[PDB]
């Protein structure tokens, strides 16, 4: 899912800017 | 910005924190 | 006045707490 | 508003879950 994302790995600063509404 | 593991009360602030004045969304389902 | 940039700081931490698994989606205007 | 519900008055965690997804 999405913690795959930046749990399960590492986020950068725009990775999460696609999360926001 | 910081590169970790996002999880805890220390991603969700970040998260909120970070998308700032716009808003967003949380799937604890993965 | 009452600043709410602190108080989403509170009250999303909570809320993750809170909504738990299901999720949530956090509108900061309403 | 959300923050109008638990910032001039503070929220226990069922009246949260109106919030909730
Ligand atoms: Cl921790
Ligand atoms: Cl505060
Ligand atoms: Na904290
Ligand atoms: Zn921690
Ligand atoms: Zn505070």
């Amino acid at each position: 899912g999405i913690v795959e994302q930046c749990c399960t790995s590492i986020c950068s600063l725009y990775q999460l800017e696609n999360y926001c509404n | 910005f910081v590169n970790q593991h996002l999880c805890g009360s220390h991603l969700v602030e970040a998260l909120y924190l970070v998308c700032g004045e716009r808003g967003f969304f949380y799937t604890p389902k993965t």
